[PDB]
């Protein structure tokens, strides 16, 4: 299908949030920290709940949404999780992942602990309600669940990106886990048949934490409208002509190469302009345990030292003694 | 909104020029310096200038002025894209850009 | 010393907020996040400034503050870092690790980042300031550094603690590393002798975050006044008297084991991990052996003084 | 304040005792419900009462009432160090907290 | 629909091989060794290959197939891994975990090692061939896969029940992972819907092991044909009266209780009986790597120890001589 | 082929009943030894004698003669299921069992 | 002692099974599994019984035999256990760790299982045997145990190994634990003085599995006959020139490093993971802790026996 | 049975090179070719070939044969132990390999 994206729906960085220190068409409630680079919906912290929707309601009856994000803990057990929203009323705040009950709409949950006892968290489920049924924190959605697929996305070295997509009453959850650095590598998770969504709505995510805690961080959130290409517009016929068409866009191109060739030889000019990796971000939770047991044996390894530089003083001066008495 | 004075400006893009490109231009074509406001505002880099790139681009930080109302930024936005955009991407790419 | 708890400039766990949202004694700004186990001075986002500052000001000759703290980031380099001050006003806001410059007092700096390139980080610098010298960010403070430590204090399985001690003139500081969850696990890190600081000010603490992101937790800050055995005043027949407090104490002695017998059977009337255990066991083991190792230090020593006193003879 | 009936509250000893302990009580003696009042409110466990417990236990929310100002409640542990604390240790034994 | 047992396509214990060493009416080959209780199908080995192949074609338009099996390693990497076939003709060896390549039928592999790289395995994998498409195992059967389902099925506490059912020509993989010993526990994995397979074929089992090297062991293999109750047969009529049948019924229990209460004083009327506990048997690898490191230290303690006393009569005997010359 | 004299045996219920119950029975009913049997050989323990079972029911290994031929064996037990096996569903319950 | 190797009575990697589908030397029974890298002896299934028996019978008066083995089960509990064998005539079969009972020689029994009760397993256990007595399964060997130790061998990171050497009429065992990968860190576990065996016999491995089940390995079995230094007889004149083998040695020394420059462009022109690494890290640290302590354990003795000289002047 | 000419032969010594070396080799030393026999039958790593190394050597299908009778390679090992090692060590030194 035809895709086009919207921003009034949207929001992505370098400059999330606005001087005021609010992301633009996006209302946020709750613990969120909305900063320039991502929103921390729900940080690292004992009783998180943070929300951000958008303000003006969406009409759109096939729509994509692109949520980069990223969960991370200390321990190998996690927080409440995250959840996207696509619903009649902003929830804000509430009891179901940061988020109001009885929501009218639809819910990916992506949830990190395992209140039923089933020991198959995290996953990702697709919940569909109406505003009556009431959503079973304790069961993880079990009985409710529309779709569930089993993907762990905590602690990944590169920015988990999930895509859902609301076409032909189908929808579709793709998720790229996050192990490679490309964009384009989602891989099928779920998909429910034949659901019905409130014709217009407003999109949100939220995100809560419990007893554990984790950060809930949101880098990016995409909106993109979708049209059949039956339904498609009638013609582009505001084009003028395909000539200035292909004259342009060599001359863009000349310009880009040209400025490439303007930065190479003077990003070595100024000697201050430095590069960092991010090889040191990552590091897995048994990773980092048993690096802190091997930092655990300097201290014995330094003890040792001392002794037997001790040793070594003794054994010297108990011959010096013993070599001037006799 | 979008104006040619605006985009023609010498002054805002040797700010934005400076520190990334170490060579200040003390003078430029109108076309040159276009291609560079087209450059300098696609963040993300794929070379199309969207909602949310214009509303930095309009909507800005210079070191004032009290930051622009949310509902008279939607309608710069909405109408830049509606005359410059024809092929209903949500995008703009510089030939877009180019001819308006 | 004779040890005297402050409750004026001190917050711990495990009701550290109030109601209203504040801690209690303490002003907090910047991007601090009071909570209620712990202030997250600086959370791992980029350009973040913290610090909480005591309300009223200090007039103690000698004191002492025991301050426990994560700092817990993705990365193996760390952040901006983390500070402690005694000062002459609230700094708040600032650009010295999310603090004010030109401060007129002490501060010691957990620095986390290797600003000037040395490879001699993380770090404990002590910095006296009179108000007139702007810190050295570039230069992690080794121009103006009273006195230095070299510890690492980010990513420890149990969270570090740290006294910093003002006596006789003499500011030490002393540092558990976090390898053991006990809290008088002390090793010395620095000190300074014949340091001259202001007579009253307000204790502070603050943490900051460059490009790379730590997290800086306090989850305490007990502040002790300091009296010496000679110069405190005993008052005769203010205390009790001690045949009262023996029956006191052996009756309160009886019911808290009587309490906790009738809790035993109801926590199961009415209904850590593998894994987690053995890394714990893990850590205990590595404890008993440094102590072995420092007991047969100790014995070492002792062998040798003697031998001292006989080679004396 | 450390008044003697709040310390002699049946209901709030209770409600403290709700949870921890499933066992609930009927009739207390003094001691009995002063000894759970000291060891409720004595969360690090070092069986000594400082000022920043004694202000979670008079200014803790239960379940309305407005918040203290700091000045009184500084006002009041002051009262109560100097009153009991013989120890001059800055934390309160159930001796120093028996005495009243 | 209702369910019927065929015992001549189907294996289990504890009776499971008979006095010559060979299950019956399944013909094994390959490194396969078959034990009274479960077929070890691919020894932990390098380079094993191994399958057990029902001899007679089965011809069930619908049908379901429990398979209990457990995958065990001493690394978090796993082998190649398990393959459960329903084709044509009998793979025996070849390539394609432990079976031969271009087979006419339907494969759920159960594939424990990433040879794509995706970082997905180990996965569950439904791959339908008509015998002339080539499994690519170096891409996992990515491009091939008409179903993936990513669940772990290495190092489980109780062992791993599959169940795949085909009927109304819709194949549906459901399982129960073995974190709890209950056996009908069952979670879906995945479906397949409107695929064609052959009209009788056998049944089979296959196991292979690459560089790295993994015990695969199947306890019980279980066959039940699928009828609907549309085409159920005209009627149970045989059946002479209800009258016996609720006479028999509670003297049968009557019976069994009466059997218990014999049991029951004379199990402890012999002190030889005893019992032994299964909580030993399961252990994960970062449990058992920090195990080992705590008894690694003992050696340390030790060594410490035997330092300390030779400290204690050097201590003394210098003692004892200082005192004897003054 | 499940004859009757087979199950009525009283030696074969005997060896089989030998460890696992203490107490032996000089004597017994053959309805009581014939439950002794269906209860012998339903090693799952759903209480259903399907194939698998009488495979082991009928071949043996006791402590001779060669083992029974993969065909006979399937006839017998084809015949047994066909005989006794009403309800279609391959099990054989004890009222099936005990009808023949 | 001077050791020479013998081939025939050994088998090693990484081609240990012929393409026949047999050890070379070595005749297998039970269920055994011969593989390129390892012989799996008794697999991790209910009563499983494997043995590996030397063809040719040695003729040596000392003899000395070096075996890495694994043990590994999922349970922490063991199997029946492991065995090695100096016999008379080739076992095979039977109920003694899947070897025959009424053995004449000597048997080092791996011991895992307690069958007495008296929670002193796994353990190894030597049993010398004349053929005229039955080998105790339900006592552990207990009554009529030589000699005995008490390690543990089953799941441990890297491979057990243990040397048995009969020297002198004496047969000591020494055992590497396998928490190091060095394999010349053994360590004495038991020694018999005065054993007589008998003159010519023959060298097995044998493994059995009870109840519980594990997987016994042996990825090798030197073995070495032993001659004194003195009762060697040296041949003049028998060795090369000494010069024609230096200039041999030092042309083969700088072509395997020009084959080493060789092989290191090639691999990376045509083309262990972190946590393996941390662990192995671990491992090493620990090991060398271990050998830090050993030598203060040295020094200690040093300056104990030079104090010894002292007192005696 | 360490032949020269087994020794010397060009292709097999560049079939065991396949792989391992990138480098295929054309023209070769005998000294060249034999040290690359004495390296690629040195598994263990000890610069030392024994008898169940040369057994492999020997014995080593390619890519047919008939395996050989153990007795024939006990005795071909034997012969050259005898013959080469004067090191009585039970390994063959390169010195000892290079004398035949
Ligand atoms: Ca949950
Ligand atoms: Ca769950
Ligand atoms: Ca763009
Ligand atoms: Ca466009
Ligand atoms: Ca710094
Ligand atoms: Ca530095
Ligand atoms: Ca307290
Ligand atoms: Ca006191
Ligand atoms: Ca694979
Ligand atoms: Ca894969
Ligand atoms: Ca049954
Ligand atoms: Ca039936
Ligand atoms: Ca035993
Ligand atoms: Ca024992
Ligand atoms: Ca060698
Ligand atoms: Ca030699
Ligand atoms: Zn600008
Ligand atoms: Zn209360
Ligand atoms: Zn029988
Ligand atoms: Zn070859």
């Amino acid at each position: 299908p035809h895709r086009r994206f919207e921003y009034k729906y949207s929001f992505k960085g370098p400059h999330l949030v606005q001087s005021d220190g609010t992301v633009p068409f996006w209302a946020h409630a709750g613990n969120a920290i909305p900063s320039s680079d991502q929103i921390r919906v729900a940080p690292s912290l004992k009783s998180q709940r943070g929300s951000v929707w958008t303000k003006t309601k969406a009409a759109f009856e096939n729509w994509e949404v692109e949520v980069t994000f990223r969960v991370t803990g200390r321990g190998r057990i996690g927080a409440d999780g995250l959840a996207i929203w696509y619903a009649e009323n902003q929830g804000l705040e509430g009891p179901v992942f940061g988020s109001a009950d009885l929501w009218n709409g639809v819910g990916i949950f992506f949830d990190s602990f395992d209140n039923d006892g089933k020991k198959n968290n995290p996953a990702i489920v697709i919940i569909g309600n109406n505003g009556q049924i009431h959503y079973d924190h304790q069961n993880d959605g079990a009985s409710q669940a529309l779709a569930s697929c089993q993907r762990d996305f905590r602690n990944k070295p590169y920015p988990v990106r999930a895509k859902i997509t609301y076409y032909q009453n189908t929808l579709t959850v793709m998720i790229n886990n996050g192990f490679t650095p490309d964009k384009n590598d989602y891989e099928f998770c779920a998909k429910v048949e034949n659901m019905i969504i409130p014709a217009q709505g407003h999109f949100g995510i939220s995100a809560a934490t419990g007893g554990l805690a984790d950060d809930h961080d949101v880098l990016s959130f995409l909106t993109f409208q979708l049209t059949e290409p039956g339904k498609e517009p009638p013609t582009p016929d505001k084009e003028i002509s395909e000539k200035e068409k292909e004259k342009y866009q060599e001359e863009f191109e000349h310009f880009q190469q040209e400025l490439d060739k303007k930065k190479e030889e003077f990003q070595k000019g100024h000697p201050d302009l430095q590069g960092q990796p991010a090889e040191e971000i990552f590091e897995s939770v048994g990773d980092r345990e048993l690096r802190q047991v091997f930092e655990g044996q300097n201290r014995i390894h330094l003890e040792i030292k001392q002794l037997n530089r001790q040793l070594d003083m003794i054994l010297d001066e108990q011959r010096r003694y013993v070599s001037s008495l006799t | 909104g979008l104006d040619k004075n605006t985009v023609h400006d010498q002054e805002h893009i040797m700010e934005h020029l400076e520190g990334v490109i170490n060579k200040p231009e003390a003078e430029m074509s109108p076309q040159e310096l276009q291609l560079h406001y087209f450059k300098m505002h696609d963040y993300d880099g794929n070379n199309l200038l969207d909602g949310l790139e214009l509303s930095t681009a309009i909507t800005h930080v210079h070191k004032q002025a009290p930051l622009m109302s949310e509902d008279e930024l939607i309608n710069i936005i909405d109408g830049v894209l509606r005359d410059d955009d024809k092929n209903n991407d949500g995008y703009i790419d510089y030939a877009e850009f180019a001819k308006s």
